[PDB]
RNA sequence: CGCGACCUCAGAUCAGACGUGGCGACCCGCUGAAUUUAAGCAUAUUAGUCAGCGGAGGAAAAGAAACUAACCAGGAUUCCCUCAGUAACGGCGAGUGAACAGGGAAGAGCCCAGCGCCGAAUCCCCGCCCCGCGGCGGGGCGCGGGAAAUGUGGCGUACGGAAGACCCACUCCCCGGCGCCGCUCGUGGGGGGCCCAAGUCCUUCUGAUCGAGGCCCAGCCCGUGGACGGUGUGAGGCCGGUAGCGGCCCCCGGCGCGCCGGGCCCGGGUCUUCCCGGAGUCGGGUUGCUUGGGAAUGCAGCCCAAAGCGGGUGGUAAACUCCAUCUAAGGCUAAAUACCGGCACGAGACCGAUAGUCAACAAGUACCGUAAGGGAAAGUUGAAAAGAACUUUGAAGAGAGAGUUCAAGAGGGCGUGAAACCGUUAAGAGGUAAACGGGUGGGGUCCGCGCAGUCCGCCCGGAGGAUUCAACCCGGCGGCGGCCGGCCGUGCCGGCGGUCUCGGCGGAUCUUUCCCGCUCCCGGGGGCGGGGG
RNA sequence: CUAACACGUGCGCGAGUCGGGGGCUCGCACGAAAGCCGCCGUGGCGCAAUGAAGGUGAAGGCCGGCGUCGCCGGCCGAGGUGGGAUCCCGAGGCCUUCCAGUCCGCCGAGGGCGCACCACCGGCCCGUCUCGCCCGCCGCGCCGG
RNA sequence: AGCCGGGCGUGGAAUGCGAGUGCCUAGUGGGCCACUUUUGGUAAGCAGAACUGGCGCUGCGGGAUGAACCGAACGCCGGGU
RNA sequence: CCCAUACCCGGCCGUCGCUGGCAGUCGGCAGAGCGAGAAAGAGAGUGGCGCGGACGCUACGCCGCGACGAGUAGGAGGGCCGCUGCGGUGAGCCUUGAAGCCUAGGGCGCGGGCCCGGGUGGAGCCGCCGCAGGUGCAGAUCUUGGUGGUAGUAGCAAAUAUUCAAACGAGAACUUUGAAGGCCGAAGUGGAGAAGGGUUCCAUGUGAACAGCAGUUGAACAUGGGUCAGUCGGUCCUGAGAGAUGGGCGAGCGCCGUUCCGAAGGGACGGG
RNA sequence: CGACUCUUAGCGGUGGAUCACUCGGCUCGUGCGUCGAUGAAGAACGCAGCUAGCUGCGAGAAUUAAUGUGAAUUGCAGGUUGAUCAUCGACACUUCGAACGCACUUGCGGCCCCGGGUUCCUCCCGGGGCUACGCCUGUCUGAGCGUCGCU
């Protein structure tokens, strides 16, 4: 029954809510396990970036956020083709690729092309056979200074 | 302080393990220190007790300077019996009184091949530990 | 308690008649536990009143600024001899209670070196007090792995771990803390302020970078500064016994006028 | 009629395989209430919940758009925060109630049918030979058998693909066996086994010490070990252990290296020519259920029933008209996520035998019911049985002596041993039931360790006795104050100020003197990103 | 006991505030704690209201330039009345041998500036009604102000 | 009618007393009795109203006894009335 | 003349008010006041020996004046009231005796309660500053367990009936033997089975518990024994009926159906 | 005075409270995450020198082998080339039970191969191995006035 004055409330506890209750007592253990798995994978992929493949520049698709810039799912085929990267080789050399994304404009396409060219200029590629290098490869002296980098590769800035 | 997460410090768990340890863990548990001469000779501090080692009783109503040969080791009751420690009951028959090995010191050991193997292993491990500690 | 404790049975009240107290009773059977009263907090066996639930609000959150304020207050109070002594620590021989030693002790490796250092710094009396205080806990906490209790000893604040922790680990009552990760729970044992602390030179140097000065913000924290003083000159004795305030006072009426 | 194919369908204790049932905490597919709320009650709500049925795994399910959006656009699934108790539904009452975007955890993409091209180029099984065979595989030989053209394999799938020509690149990848070396995250993977410091030191309590005191000047000894447990109370140093990138032994794995054998002949760009898709399905009507989905969100039955610049979606029904975005009716796919069952562990501001699981114990036991099913009570001698020899009365139970023990004031349901209730002893009292409040009196048990009554200064007088007062000297220490230096300021002013830079941090202040890279322009002009001043 | 809401109280910061989710910290006796993130403040609440919606969206007061000013400048700046704790001023007034003559402090008629808060009168923003005229242009209109 | 400015204090009946204002809020929503007034009823310790005071929530002295009558309301005590 | 808890005077407790007073403990470096009817300076200035003096003030403290004190439902405050556990702290207590329990002992507090002495007991416990709660019982025809009066009472009364002697034995109304008198009266209180019971059967022994008195006795307890089949039954047949396959239905575990929508014979004289 | 009743205390009963103990629970977290026709889960019956229950085990029956360990188990007896414990990879594992020859009384069969009678000539006795349903691939034997081809 209503008291003198107050707010009308509609608590959503008319079901058997006490049977479906999610306590969070395993939150620190979950964080510890996720960390351990993260470092385990980082050790597993020895010189490769810990974060993963590079990703592209995208604009948020809304009037509320279209002024901001995200990290996308993957580079699209138009950008790869105009940057001279094969769609199959990009994935195995570290470029995230998706075929769904289109390119309505040219500024975003050119920005991502610049990103891919910078990534090619920056990455160090190990020999396919440790004894004999190949033409499309990096020379031996800079292999000694190849290290994992933390965080996303070439982080997105607004 | 214990840091190993896989070994417990719970009182009830420890007591349960102690009171239901199997016989080959009972042998380990009922160990008693060696005398000073034996300790200096073998570079070993403690030894599980055997059937016919002799003993000095250090604590209890029967403490004294009498060397006594163990007659048998009752592992179920966590007790050893010494041929001299004993008391007479009502009818006059004499029964052995139980003494815990922890309150017991060996005068000299029964040198069996397994015993000397154990002694040499203990001495070697202790010596390598000390050398590492150097 | 278990979610189904006390409800494992199947019982119905006999109802009006039978000259019984109208409570659910274990139904049927040739057993002592038959027609005995199953549910309800008043029955033997049966359910508790308002069973405790695992989703009680066990944890609390405190503002980061408030945590930093508490840490700063504890650190400031640790530097006053009166408060440290009132905490019970024996420091009458300590040469200077903001005790600072060089970074050489940061590389100690053996407990004997740590004990010798404490003896030299005359803090061994606190350790002896801890040894004397080691006793047996009272109550049911004994059978719950809280068998032994003892007094808190001094804290040691370091900057790098180079065997420092191993060296002072075994001495009872000593609490080791990194200078970059202090916690109030160990800085002010009990909620009482003024624990005896021993600093290293590097930690003492890093303190004002950690918490900033009055005119310089903290470099290691994003944006933090020391809390502002509500009153600066807290010498009430002066504030009364100064001429400029004593001048503007009426004469003190101090003659009693009894009935 | 007979003989022979193929089709369709039978029979087998034919050769070789596979399924059933259980558990079911978590998961998937169905079916599916009424208590209750609405202060009545039928729609609603409870609730797509309980109960019922089926089917799995170590996770399951979902999943690479017939998507979201309308923006300068995002881009598989799953999970958390937020959107949000919002849009919306609702006798518009009670109540119910999502999604997109945004930030994160994780992150992985692929394959057929069809369309076509390759002498079916494909697959299964039997016999012999060679290899190892405890996850029945590899190679060869069989005018061995069968499947399959009513279509097996290679290329190939919406991100286009194929073929031909021309340029460029142009070969080590995988598998079946064998051996070798080293390494294995925090510590070198996992598992198992065996070991590694220091007092029973000197006195003293005790029934028993793990108690109390001491152990010099190395403040007993160890300590990377002062967690815990046991041992006749209370133990870092008696014992097991504990700490330790400590030691030794055995077994299994993963990663690299080498050898033999087997398969594999493979790519990129430009130009020319061809080809390209899933039907009783979509969609429409109606009915019923469901959803926040409202002129119908989703599912299903029935009836109608397609098209190829087509079809679906664009949250109000309809016609016209442009736009936007996907490509349905075929398939696979780890991680983040869930876990009151199971195995093995760790812990706790929890309970402490009427509590905590029903169950600390021969507990789902005894016992009840024809059955479905219901379901208890019950821990503690003592450090050690040392568990009371022996004498005596009695038929015996049961006693008196004696004895063990620190204690039988612990005697086998024996730690402690309360109350209700009872026996006896002592004291007192008694015909208005007893008990009670206020005020005294009387008698008692104990207490004051009462029973010649307090102490404390300052004097006066008398009997004594001291290494004795004041004042000085020497040395030290402290307090207070005024000259020399020093430190600090939650104060100010200046300097040509500062490791090379002539310090750092920050700035929504500038930089045709700046420099570098990128793009546009025919070595040159302009813009953008970074560095410099 | 949990969740929600309201109000009162205590603390921190303050036009801001808050890491609750995640991550970094050699994971791990305590510690499943504690610290840190700042280009992890996404986001929540607050800083703006009103209208069903399309939408709109929170002062103005004086002088010189054409009072019977069109209209540019010079300015000044977020009202007014009453009551208002405190503060400012201050006619006068606070003593002793007298007398001249000060300093410092207290008193005090009246008079000021008036906090918060209350009441009242104006003003501004959004919806709606009545009246009436004027102005702007890339598209002079069922336009906009 | 509203505005400004100015002048008038013998504070214009007695008596008594500090006042104003704002939040949050429990219990209650069966009443009964008495003098006086009063409706229905033959009447009632009946039923129904108005004013005031009580009882309920309240003990104390008196009415022998007593929810309401008369006196008087209460911390633990001594004296007086 | 008598007396109420009313009134007057006094003491004490508490509450409320004065939003009362006290930092002035200003000392041989000093001068001891701000109670006194009258708003405000014991005002500052310039000219005509003996070394000495109580308490205080946990300011959340101490001190002084007045008034007042009923209370159900209900509201609020303070508890150096109490229980359990946690973080601090008491160089706390304790086998030269902790917890708990008992007491005609000594006391404190308005009270919640508490502190000592004595006894029993045998291993842990408490004070203070904080934190947390499964935190205080006279009742609920409360739950479980225990114990009373009733009360040595109701009662040990359905079916005619027992007596003598001996033996055993501690012990005899109840056992055993002998004798006598009785009953069942062949539709039995007799002799055998089915169902059900499951060792109750038999021998020996015991007399703790049970057999509502007792027992030398027992269907009690304790040791041992005991059920022999071609022909006696089961086993086979089918009855009323039950129930697979084929088939049908069913979301499904499954259900219907028993000759019905079935290629339903695995047999045989003989001959080759 | 005596009895009875009442009150208080001492002692003794009755009872089992309180306190102190705890090889038990409850809750949270971690790693793993595995049954079955090669016969599961469950049930029954048996197995110890003295053994009823609990526990363990399966006619090899409180356990065999193997490995580790190294002198016991124990309530009483008896007797290092390895006692006892632990681990567990070899072996074994009665009757029911999805339960499988048919049925559920443990009743009744059928086929094949061995040992007793025989000296296979058949019965009879004992032993061993098969004999469930559905379904897949292949094999064999078939059926059809189903579609055909030669005579
Ligand atoms: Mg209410
Ligand atoms: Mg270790
Ligand atoms: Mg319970
Ligand atoms: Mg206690
Ligand atoms: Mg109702
Ligand atoms: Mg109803
Ligand atoms: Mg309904
Ligand atoms: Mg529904
Ligand atoms: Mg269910
Ligand atoms: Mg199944
Ligand atoms: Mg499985
Ligand atoms: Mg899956
Ligand atoms: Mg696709
Ligand atoms: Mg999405
Ligand atoms: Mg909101
Ligand atoms: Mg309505
Ligand atoms: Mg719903
Ligand atoms: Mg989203
Ligand atoms: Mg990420
Ligand atoms: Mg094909
Ligand atoms: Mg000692
Ligand atoms: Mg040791
Ligand atoms: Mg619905
Ligand atoms: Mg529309
Ligand atoms: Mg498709
Ligand atoms: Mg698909
Ligand atoms: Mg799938
Ligand atoms: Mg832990
Ligand atoms: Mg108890
Ligand atoms: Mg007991
Ligand atoms: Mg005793
Ligand atoms: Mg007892
Ligand atoms: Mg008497
Ligand atoms: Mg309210
Ligand atoms: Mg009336
Ligand atoms: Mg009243
Ligand atoms: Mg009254
Ligand atoms: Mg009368
Ligand atoms: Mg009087
Ligand atoms: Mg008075
Ligand atoms: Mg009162
Ligand atoms: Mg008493
Ligand atoms: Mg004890
Ligand atoms: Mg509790
Ligand atoms: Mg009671
Ligand atoms: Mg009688
Ligand atoms: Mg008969
Ligand atoms: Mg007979
Ligand atoms: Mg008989
Ligand atoms: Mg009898
Ligand atoms: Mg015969
Ligand atoms: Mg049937
Ligand atoms: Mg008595
Ligand atoms: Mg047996
Ligand atoms: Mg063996
Ligand atoms: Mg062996
Ligand atoms: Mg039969």
């Amino acid at each position: 029954a209503p008291s003198r004055n107050g707010m009308i409330l509609k608590p959503h506890f008319h079901k058997d809510w006490q049977r479906r209750v999610a306590t969070w007592f395993n939150q620190p253990a979950r964080k510890i396990r996720r960390r351990k798995a993260r470092q385990a994978r980082a050790r597993r992929i020895a010189p490769r970036p810990a974060a993963g493949p590079i990703r592209p520049i995208v604009r948020c698709p809304t009037v509320r956020y279209h002024t901001k810039v995200r990290a996308g799912r993957g580079f699209s085929l138009e950008e790869l083709r105009v940057a001279g990267i094969h769609k199959k080789v990009a994935r195995t050399i570290g470029i995230s690729v998706d075929p769904r994304r289109r390119n309505k404009s040219t500024e975003s396409l050119q920005a991502n092309v610049q990103r891919l060219k910078e990534y090619r200029s920056k990455l160090v590629l190990f020999p396919r056979k440790p004894s004999a290098p190949k033409k499309g490869d990096s020379s031996a002296e800079e292999l000694k200074l190849a290290t994992q980098l933390t965080g996303p590769v070439m982080p997105i800035r607004n | 302080m214990k840091f190993n997460p896989f070994v417990t410090s719970d009182r009830s768990k420890n007591r349960k393990r102690h009171f239901n340890a199997p016989s080959h863990i009972r042998r380990k548990i009922m160990s008693s220190p060696l005398s000073k001469e034996l300790r200096q000779k073998y570079n070993v501090r403690s030894m599980p007790i055997r059937k016919d080692d002799e003993v000095q009783v250090v604590r209890g109503h029967y403490k004294g300077q009498q060397i006594g040969k163990v007659v048998q080791v009752y592992r179920k009751k966590y007790v050893i019996y010494i041929e001299r420690v004993q008391r007479e009951k009502a009818n006059g028959t004499t029964v052995h009184v139980g003494i815990h090995p922890s309150k017991v010191v060996i005068t000299r050991l029964k040198l069996d091949k397994d015993r000397k193997k154990i002694l040499e292993r203990k001495a070697k491990s202790r010596q390598v530990g000390k050398e590492k500690g150097k | 308690v278990s979610e189904l404790a006390g409800h494992q049975t199947s019982a119905e009240s006999w109802g009006t008649g039978r000259a019984v107290a109208r409570i659910p009773r274990v139904r049927g059977g040739g057993t002592h536990r038959s027609g005995q009263g199953a549910f309800g907090n008043m029955c033997r066996g049966g359910r508790m009143f308002a069973p405790t639930k695992t989703w009680r609000r066990w944890h609390r959150r405190v503002n980061t600024t408030q945590k930093r304020y508490a840490i700063c207050s504890a650190l400031a109070a640790s530097a006053l001899p009166a408060l440290v002594m009132s905490k019970g620590h024996r420091i009458e021989e300590v040469p200077e209670l903001p005790l600072v030693v060089e970074d050489k002790v940061e590389g100690y490796k053996k407990t004997k070196e740590a004990v010798l250092l404490l003896k030299k710094l005359k803090a061994w009396n606190d350790i002896k007090k801890v040894y004397a205080s080691q006793r047996m806990r009272a109550g049911k906490g004994k059978m719950r792995n809280r068998r032994r209790i003892q007094r808190r000893g001094p804290c040691v604040i370091y900057n790098e771990d180079n065997g420092i922790v191993k060296a002072f680990r075994n001495i009872p009552g000593i609490t080791l803390l990194n200078v970059t990760k202090l916690n109030i729970l160990k800085l002010a044992p009990g909620g009482h302020v003024g624990r005896f602390c021993i600093w290293t030179e590097s930690a003492f140097r890093k303190l004002d970078d950690l918490y900033g000065t009055w005119r310089k913000a903290a470099s290691l924290k994003s944006n933090y500064n020391l809390p502002m003083h509500k009153m600066l000159n807290t010498d009430l004795s002066r504030i009364l016994k100064s001429p400029e305030i004593q001048r503007a006072l009426r004469a003190p009426r101090k003659k009693i006028h009894r009935r």
